[PDB]
């Protein structure tokens, strides 16, 4: 994730040496990188999941959180961006055919 | 009022799988152990519906892996999903 400010200074530095009569080419300050915010990743009952017609209910909108960026309560989004696929873990004790 | 005590043609959906059930024990003591096919419950209609549906999806299952005549019944439907 900070690779990413190597490659940026690099960039700098290159339009800088490249385009020598104007003023100091435009850059962000670093906070506007350093945020989490701006990158979109950042009483829950434990009866282990026992009914099998409440479990489509309640995993669904757990799903309506996870399709826009947002870990669930059984779904859960594991601390990646490492690479770029960024893999998600369902909880263990689901029904398999709603966890498949 | 005391009546024809269910003639055993019409008398099913608990009595013929209880009949069943009856007959493949039959069999299990013909044979005496070899045989042993045991199994003979569970479970449901519209839920057995969905999850053969969902087989055509490629999805796994309780009873799909990666009476007793719905195992022949079933497996004419799951050929198609695999």
């Amino acid at each position: 994730l900070q690779q990413s400010l190597e490659l940026k200074r690099k960039m700098l530095r290159d339009k800088q040496n490249k385009k020598n009569s104007g003023q100091h080419l435009p850059i962000f300050p670093a906070w506007v990188y350093e945020r989490p915010a701006l990158i979109g990743d950042f009483t829950a009952l434990p009866i282990g999941t026992l009914p099998l017609a409440s479990q489509e209910s309640a995993v669904v909108e757990d799903l309506l959180y996870v399709l826009v960026g947002v870990d669930g309560r059984y779904v859960s989004a594991q601390p990646l961006a490492g690479r770029q696929s960024r893999t998600f873990l369902v909880d263990p004790n689901l029904d398999l055919s709603i966890r498949e | 009022g005391h009546r024809e005590e269910p003639y055993l043609t019409e008398a099913g959906r608990d009595a013929f799988d209880k009949f069943c059930r009856l007959h493949q024990g039959e069999l299990q003591l013909l044979a005496g152990g070899v045989l042993q096919a045991p199994q003979p419950v569970l479970v449901k209609e519209c839920e057995l519906v969905k999850d053969v549906l969902n087989v055509l999806i490629g999805v796994v299952s309780a009873t799909f892996s990666l009476p007793e005549s719905i195992s022949s019944l079933l497996s004419e439907v799951a050929e198609y999903g695999t």
